[PDB]
């Protein structure tokens, strides 16, 4: 079972990653039988651990508690299709649930348990700062909606698509100029919305400067709190 | 490497011996100065110190290239056949995005130009798991996601052109993943 | 008492939702929900005033001791002025100050008093790095000001018209009738003075403030190639490459040692 | 003119959309 | 001769069966499988004609073979024998023509059509005349603060493309609404829609400003008063209120119960631009009042949308198909084929595909 | 002497360099530049691999992505050639600072024109 499971798992991750657009006709028939076949190996593999390992030992391990949620969900999604009463919005959702099988591969990686203990220790050193970053990107989203606020009218036909005339559109658009990507075209619209280039009007550069300097200096400070947390483990 | 670049530059003389294979052996002569780099000593300290660091970070790099496979397969699943846009944004399906239309210049309807129309396929589509690791590699490098992100918003059913601001809820994919990859790159 | 924090936490969080559903409208328009939320501010005007006047009765002028409470009366003292200017109507400057209210949400909830206190303590060893980037911009603003004043203003208009001539994706990039830059071969067009200009007027090199704006954008490596390829289109190439590829190579090098700056003080 | 045609009882307006 | 073309066109239309594939058609395509026939220099037409085929004009916005067009070249090919019949019955006939609701024109004698050729046959004064009854239109234009930007510039274009579809029996007025209401035209009542009176409207519409608050109740109640005023001298026919709003959450339910109890005012509503507003109520106003909701994404859809509003006004005519076939002559206009001043006689062709057997009748 | 002349544009730079006399007295800043000039020890051998990197990828693409027909509007244009050697170094310095390298990739393809100075007859 160090080698019987891999032929199944590597055969699963080729089943779930075939996925064309057209899939001529025979491929999409193989997608459903494979899922039907490879669950029949999944349950058995699980069920052999149910008897000859100990019941309390099996559920205590977190990685095999994960394998419980896999095998149950495979059965729930197959029978719900046979029930027939399911929206076409939902069968796409069930299909995305299988995709969680890719972590079955991660029963490997020998330092996996060292690795998660490295990462999850880091997040609880960031969850103070990361909640400051999200409340920073809200103030600048509530500000930009007041300054620009559907002044992107312009009487033209080109798509000034990162406008602020909504709450989510101003939450995409701030997070676009936060990560640096194409804040140039954005700033050239806030300048041209008010008074394009003039005296009073180009002082709306100041909105896209403080958003890009302060909005990165917060994000440069999540770079330290990791580095003081990732340095404590290096002492030992 | 000295015996590899020399044997190919010699066979270009065998390839120039026929013309009187050609340009491939010309470009195998570029390796030369690499040999002069092994005659430099400063790098032995720098390159060696970095491969120390790869041994301990390898574990993270092997996980962050799993997410570009896992979010490829959820990315394929959710955007198959979308991003398939017709040239004049008014025709919405296969057969009828054909023939000639009007491109109005600047802004006013007195400057009609007549171009043809065809399906434009948006070049970084999510069709194959291989062809979705391409596109999700560029939004990983923070370059060109807005144009692509704002396309993933505008999409609807399988072979249909974009509707204007349909389903902004599919901007959560490009955010969580972008934020995650920003956390494993850091 | 005890939960007086909790009642004020639950009412500032309402402001966050009250300003999230505020849908803005282009030329003085108001929907219905936008029109009801204007009146809901007067609820959050008086409850933040019922709170704060009790904070005065609680101690007095010494209860400006917490600097995070010092902003507390500051937020309220603008909106009372906003009610005065409201009666002048029977203007949009105080509209933007209500955005500041969730900063009160910081001062209420502790543990984020840990974060903002810790975030200013990183700013002391970074000061010499940031002041050299401030001298890095001023050198390359004056050099780009004297080398490129007025150089962009050429156009490629049509024959004699006002239309700038482009091709289908081509940005409206400048010309020169004299040598080294753009023959303007768009077939029925002649380069004439006036204004083709960079992005719409915003990417010049005249007037100290524009030079300093367009060597800023260039420093962040974003769009530095349009400001290169516009100069390179107006002067002519082979000289102005050495301006921008030393602004990138020094702009890279002195942010590359800003990231290593912060990681000094806390290690 | 003198003809004109408007408003039959049938019609059946159930399209628009 | 018109009766002969209307009697045969309908007869052939009944036996059609809707072919879907087309691996079997051969028409002319007069703008350049297909035909390339002989030409006679003829002098009544002052031009080269064929006398052996009809030609076809398919407007260059449409076409690839799209089986709505391509199927209508099938049954229309029958009118070839009856076009050819009338030259032998009486010579010196000028252009016979079957226009069609999908935009084609078969016209015998076939001839080369006269850089861009715009020419939609469905907006031709000789089509918009015998395709409906006369019209007391009234155009309401949302000029509030929310239309500014793109979606206003589409209204200034589209009214100017709306008013071109009016004959000289039809009356209009153009009325903006916003905070309050007003007839931004300098007329204050319904006019004649001459050549001249439509020019005042095209300078009033092109100097609309956009500011204020929508209300829809001071607007419609100004619209139904204008379609009173019997004082004037209106045409007393199809009353139309057309609405160029962008969006809004207001079913004006208190107004149509006030004025449209008898349901005698058709309300066509358009919603222009790519605003992200509620198109919910605007679809409601038109499906309660015998209207028809249309939508306009951008420039280009304007020419196709503001002509399909005459298919709704043809709905009362088709229900009197025995006696609606009068002949309706058009008052003088210059031919598009370069012939001189010509006057046309028109007659509608209606869809008879179940009649006297009657049928679901869809 | 001109008042008795475009070439004076370099000499003007000398007028600007007086601002660098400022940092002379700024003792806390000069001590930070001088640290980097003292640090320029293990850096420039790593910079030798950067130069080599740009040199190999220039020459590999120059034989290969030439013939590429500098039509403007199509993102391989007269400012952004692949043809000569220093135009192909700058293109790679565009992709090294991430400046929209995703288009250049789409500019090299299978169906681009072939620059009517080549053969292709
Ligand atoms: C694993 C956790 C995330 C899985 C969410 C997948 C749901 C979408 C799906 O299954 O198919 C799309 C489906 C398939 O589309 P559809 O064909 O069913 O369209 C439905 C038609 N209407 C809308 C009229 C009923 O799209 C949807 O409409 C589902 C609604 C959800 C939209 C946003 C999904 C969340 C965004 C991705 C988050 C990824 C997080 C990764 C961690
Ligand atoms: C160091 C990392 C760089 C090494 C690159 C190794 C790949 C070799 C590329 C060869 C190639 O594909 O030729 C493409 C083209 C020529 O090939 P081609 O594809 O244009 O012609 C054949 C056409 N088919 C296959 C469609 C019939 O480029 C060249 O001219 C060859 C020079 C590149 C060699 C670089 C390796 C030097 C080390
Ligand atoms: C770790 C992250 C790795 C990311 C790489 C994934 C590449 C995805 C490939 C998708 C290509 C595609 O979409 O097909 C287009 C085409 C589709 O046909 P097409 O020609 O019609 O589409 C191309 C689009 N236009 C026309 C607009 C140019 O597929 C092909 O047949 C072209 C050749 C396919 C070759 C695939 C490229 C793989 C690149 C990976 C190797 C890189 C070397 C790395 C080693 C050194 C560094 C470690
Ligand atoms: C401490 C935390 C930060 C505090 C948050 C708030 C910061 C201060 C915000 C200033 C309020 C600006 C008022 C907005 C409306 C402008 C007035 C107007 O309508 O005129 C329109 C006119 C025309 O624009 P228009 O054409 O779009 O409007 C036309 C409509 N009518 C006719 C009704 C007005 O524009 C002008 O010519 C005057 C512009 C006013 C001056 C512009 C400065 C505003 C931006 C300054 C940058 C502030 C950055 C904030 C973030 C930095 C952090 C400190
Ligand atoms: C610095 C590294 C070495 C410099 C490269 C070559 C410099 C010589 C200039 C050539 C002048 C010439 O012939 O014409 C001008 C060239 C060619 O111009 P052109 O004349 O061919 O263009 C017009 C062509 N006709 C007339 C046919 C229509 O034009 C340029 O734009 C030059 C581009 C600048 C070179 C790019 C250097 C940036 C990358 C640096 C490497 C990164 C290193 C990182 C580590 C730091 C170490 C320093
Ligand atoms: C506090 C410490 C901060 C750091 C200190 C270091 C900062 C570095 C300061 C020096 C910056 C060097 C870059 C400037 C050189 C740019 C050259 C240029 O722009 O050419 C355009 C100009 C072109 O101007 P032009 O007008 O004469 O060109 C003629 C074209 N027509 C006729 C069509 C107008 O070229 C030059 O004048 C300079 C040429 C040589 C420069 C190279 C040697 C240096
Ligand atoms: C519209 O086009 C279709 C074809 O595109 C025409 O249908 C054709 O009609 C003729 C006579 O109605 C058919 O001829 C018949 O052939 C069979 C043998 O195939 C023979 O047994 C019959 O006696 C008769 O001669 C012809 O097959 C048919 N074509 C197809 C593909 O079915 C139709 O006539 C066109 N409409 C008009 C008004 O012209
Ligand atoms: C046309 O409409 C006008 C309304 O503007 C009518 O004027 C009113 O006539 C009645 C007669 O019953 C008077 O009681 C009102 O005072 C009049 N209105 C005003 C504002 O003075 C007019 O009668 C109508 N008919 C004609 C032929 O003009
Ligand atoms: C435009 O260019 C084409 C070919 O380049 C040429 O045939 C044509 O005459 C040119 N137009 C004018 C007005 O010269
Ligand atoms: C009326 O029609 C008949 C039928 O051909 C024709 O002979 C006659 O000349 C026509 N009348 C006139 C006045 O042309
Ligand atoms: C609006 O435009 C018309 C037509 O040019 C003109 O008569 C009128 O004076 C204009 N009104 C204003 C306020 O500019
Ligand atoms: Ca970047
Ligand atoms: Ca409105
Ligand atoms: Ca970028």
């Amino acid at each position: 079972f160090y080698w019987l499971v891999i032929l199944i798992v590597a055969l699963n991750t080729l089943s779930i990653a075939s996925e064309h657009h057209n899939q001529p006709l025979w491929l999409t028939h193989l997608q459903d039988i494979a899922n039907r076949v490879l669950l029949s190996l999944f349950t058995i593999e699980m069920l052999l651990k149910m008897y000859g390992l100990g019941l309390r030992q099996y559920f205590m391990s977190i990685f095999n508690r994960f394998d419980c949620f896999v095998v149950c969900s495979g059965i729930l999604e197959l029978l719900l299709v046979e029930s027939g009463a399911m929206t076409p919005l939902g069968i796409s959702v069930l299909r995305c649930i299988r995709l969680l099988r890719l972590f079955k591969i991660t029963k490997y990686w020998t330092s996996l348990s060292n690795l998660v203990a490295s990462l999850l220790n880091s997040i609880r050193s960031i969850a103070s700062l990361l909640l400051l970053l999200f409340l920073f990107i809200i103030i600048f989203a509530l500000l930009g909606m007041q300054l620009f606020g559907g002044r992107y009218d312009f009487e033209d036909t080109e798509v000034r698509r990162s406008n602020f005339d909504n709450f989510p559109q101003a939450l995409i658009s701030v997070f676009q100029v936060l990560t640096g990507e194409d804040w140039n075209s954005v700033m050239y619209n806030g300048i041209m919305a008010y008074g394009g280039p003039s005296y009073p009007g180009v002082l709306v550069c100041i909105y896209f400067i403080i958003l890009f300097v302060c909005g990165n200096y917060i994000l440069l400070n999540v770079f330290l709190a990791i580095a003081v947390d990732n340095l404590a483990e290096a002492e030992s | 490497n000295y015996f590899n670049i020399l044997d190919l530059l010699v066979v270009a003389v065998s390839l120039i011996s026929m013309g009187l294979v050609v340009k491939i052996l010309r470009v195998l002569r570029v390796l030369r100065p690499l040999r002069a780099i092994n005659r430099a000593k400063g790098l032995k300290h720098v390159v060696q110190c970095v491969f120390v660091a790869i041994r301990t970070i390898g574990n993270i790099v092997l996980v962050t290239t799993l997410l570009q496979f896992m979010f490829a397969c959820i990315g394929v699943q959710l955007f198959k056949g979308k991003f398939f846009s017709c040239n004049d944004l008014s025709k919405m399906t296969e057969e009828e995005c054909r023939g000639y239309y009007y491109v109005y210049k600047d802004g006013d309807p007195t400057q009609m130009e007549l171009r043809p129309r065809q399906w434009i396929h948006n070049d970084f589509h999510f069709d194959n798991v291989l062809s979705a690791m391409m596109s999700l590699f560029t939004v990983s490098t923070f370059e060109g996601w807005p144009q692509l992100l704002y396309r993933a918003i505008d999409s609807n059913e399988e072979d249909m052109g974009p509707v204007y601001n349909n389903r902004v809820e599919m901007a959560i994919f490009f955010i969580i993943y972008i934020i995650l990859i920003a956390f494993f790159m850091m | 008492w005890k939960p007086f924090e909790t009642i004020i936490l639950l009412t500032i969080f309402a402001n966050c939702v009250a300003l999230a559903v505020y849908l803005p409208m282009p030329e003085d328009d108001n929907n219905s929900l936008n029109l009801g939320l204007e009146k809901l501010e007067y609820f959050f005007l008086t409850v933040f005033s019922i709170e704060a006047a009790m904070k005065i009765i609680a101690y007095g002028f010494l209860f400006h001791q917490d600097a995070y409470l010092r902003s507390g009366w500051n937020v309220l003292d603008f909106i009372i002025v906003f009610l005065g200017v409201f009666t002048a109507i029977l203007v949009k400057a105080l509209r933007a100050f209500r955005v500041l209210r969730p900063l009160r949400l910081v001062s209420g909830v502790p543990s984020l008093q840990v974060v903002l206190n810790s975030i200013f303590k990183a700013m002391l060893p970074l000061f010499h790095i940031a002041l050299l980037v401030l001298f890095m911009v001023i050198i390359y603003a004056i050099i780009g000001l004297e080398l490129f004043k007025g150089k962009m203003h050429k156009t490629c208009y049509y024959i004699g018209t006002d239309i700038v001539a482009t091709v289908e994706n081509e940005k409206p990039s400048p010309c020169a009738r004299t040598g080294s830059g753009r023959p303007c071969t768009i077939n029925g067009s002649e380069c004439r003075g006036g204004w083709p200009g960079p992005n719409h007027g915003i990417t010049h090199f005249d007037n100290f403030g524009f030079s300093m704006l367009t060597v800023y954008q260039c420093i962040t490596m974003e769009g530095w190639t349009d400001v290169l390829y516009w100069v390179n289109d107006a002067i002519g190439n082979e000289w102005p490459w050495i301006y921008f590829v030393t602004l990138i190579l020094l702009g890279s090098f002195f942010i590359l040692n800003l990231v290593l700056g912060v990681l000094s003080g806390e290690f | 003119p003198d003809v004109c045609f408007d408003n039959n009882v049938l019609e059946d307006y159930t399209d628009c959309x | 001769a018109l009766v002969r073309l209307a009697l045969e066109a309908e007869k052939v239309q009944a036996a059609h069966q809707w072919r879907e594939d087309f691996a079997s058609v051969v028409y002319y395509n007069a703008k350049d499988q297909r035909i390339k026939p002989v030409f006679i220099d003829d002098a009544n037409f002052r031009r080269q004609v064929s006398y052996q085929h009809a030609a076809v004009h398919i407007p260059t916005d449409i076409y690839e073979g799209s089986t709505i067009v391509l199927n209508e070249l099938n049954w229309t090919s029958a009118l070839d024998d009856v076009f050819k019949k009338n030259r032998e019955e009486d010579p010196s006939l000028l252009w016979q023509v079957f226009g069609s609701a999908t935009g084609l024109a078969r016209y015998y004698p076939a001839s080369p059509w006269v850089k861009i050729d715009l020419y939609d046959v469905r907006r031709r004064p000789w089509y918009i005349q015998g395709a409906a009854s006369p019209k007391d239109m009234l155009i309401l234009v949302d000029v509030s603060g929310s239309v500014s930007g793109l979606t206003l510039k589409l209204i200034r274009t589209s009214v100017s493309e709306m008013l071109e579809t009016l004959s000289d029996d039809d009356f209009v007025n153009v009325a903006s609404f916003n905070s309050n209401a007003q007839d931004v035209s300098c007329f204050q009542h319904l006019v004649q829609a001459n050549v001249r009176n439509k020019k005042v409207l095209k300078d009033a519409v092109n100097n609309i400003t956009a500011k204020g608050i929508t209300d829809y109740k001071k607007g419609f109640s100004f619209a139904f008063e204008q379609l009173l005023n019997y004082n004037v001298s209106r045409a007393n026919c199809n009353k139309i209120i057309m609405l160029f709003t962008d969006g809004g959450e207001e079913r004006a339910q208190e107004i149509f119960a006030k004025y449209n109890k008898d349901k005698k005012v058709r309300v066509f509503t358009f919603s222009v631009g790519q605003h992200n507003y509620d198109r919910g109520p605007i679809q409601w106003m038109a499906c309660e009042n015998k209207g028809y909701y249309y939508e306009i994404p951008s420039i280009g859809a304007i020419r196709i949308n503001t002509q399909e509003y005459l298919d709704v006004l043809g709905r009362p005519m088709v229900l009197a198909g025995d006696k609606a076939k009068q002949v309706q002559w058009t008052n003088v206009y210059l031919d598009a084929l370069e012939l001189g001043l010509v006057i046309t006689g028109t007659l509608p062709v209606f869809n008879i595909t179940g009649q006297f057997e009657n049928k679901t009748n869809l | 002497i001109d008042t008795f002349r475009i070439s004076s544009a370099f000499f003007r730079l000398f007028r600007v360099m007086r601002l660098i006399k400022l940092l002379s007295r700024a003792e806390g800043v000069r001590t930070l530049l001088w640290t980097f000039i003292k640090s320029f020890q293990a850096l420039p051998y790593v910079a030798l691999l950067i130069v080599m990197l740009f040199f190999i990828y220039a020459v590999i693409g120059m034989q290969m992505f030439g013939k590429i027909a500098l039509v403007d509007g199509t993102q391989i244009n007269r400012n952004n050639n692949f043809q000569t050697f220093p135009q192909a170094v700058l293109l790679l310095f565009r992709c090294a600072t991430g400046e929209a390298w995703q288009e250049i990739l789409l500019a090299c393809s299978y169906g681009k024109l072939c620059d009517p100075e080549s053969d292709y007859a």
